[PDB]
């Protein structure tokens, strides 16, 4: 940057995800439960 | 009677030239930037290779 007589501007974010799925009565099968579903597209 | 100027520099090849006359209203000069310092205390001086030569 010096020597090359440039800057540079630098961004950083710092971030955690989670999906909570706590035991449910109904499903307690940990593979099968999910708190989310998705309608895909037809065919292949 | 004209201004003469010497070229005392070292600039001048004498096996190229002996003398230049002009109408020096026809030479211009175009200042984009005047002369600017910066100094400096973090970074590398580094080689054509990018290799550090001075921290």
């Amino acid at each position: 940057l010096m020597q090359q007589d440039s800057k540079a501007l630098r961004v950083v974010f710092r971030v955690g995800f989670q999906v909570a799925n706590p035991m449910t009565r109904l499903n307690p099968n940990e593979a099968t439960r999910y708190p989310a579903g998705v309608i895909i597209p037809a065919g292949g | 009677g004209f201004p003469l100027n010497e070229v005392t520099s070292g600039v001048w090849d004498a096996d190229e030239a002996i003398l230049l006359g002009a109408d020096w209203s026809k030479v211009v000069i175009g200042i984009r930037q005047d002369i600017t310092f910066d100094l400096f205390s973090e970074g590398v001086i580094s080689d054509s290779d990018g290799k550090v030569v001075l921290n």
